[PDB]
């Protein structure tokens, strides 16, 4: 949208099911919530403090 | 695959070309969170 990438979809389910596979106990770990999912097309990351 | 289980496998369809000949089609499936398959 203009010069904006809204992310429609997620990768998150993807990789759960490998957690997923020691159980619940895993699953809703602070842990698993700090899944990461790959940048919107071209571009980079960069911290403006 | 990704820790899940999926079978693989492949099927053979008989078509006919008269001659007869196959049809060759692979398959993948897996299981879900609940058990069942997909």
């Amino acid at each position: 949208w203009q010069s904006y990438r809204t992310r429609l979809n997620t990768l998150f389910a993807r990789q759960l099911v490998a957690r997923a596979t020691t159980g619940i106990d895993t699953i809703l770990s602070m842990e698993t919530q700090n899944i990461q999912e790959p940048q919107l097309g071209k571009g980079f990351y960069a911290t403006f403090v | 695959y990704k820790s899940r289980l999926y079978l693989l496998w492949l099927e053979q369809k008989e078509i006919t070309k008269t001659e007869t000949d196959y049809r060759y089609e692979l398959k993948l499936a897996h299981i879900r969170y609940d058990g069942t398959w997909n």
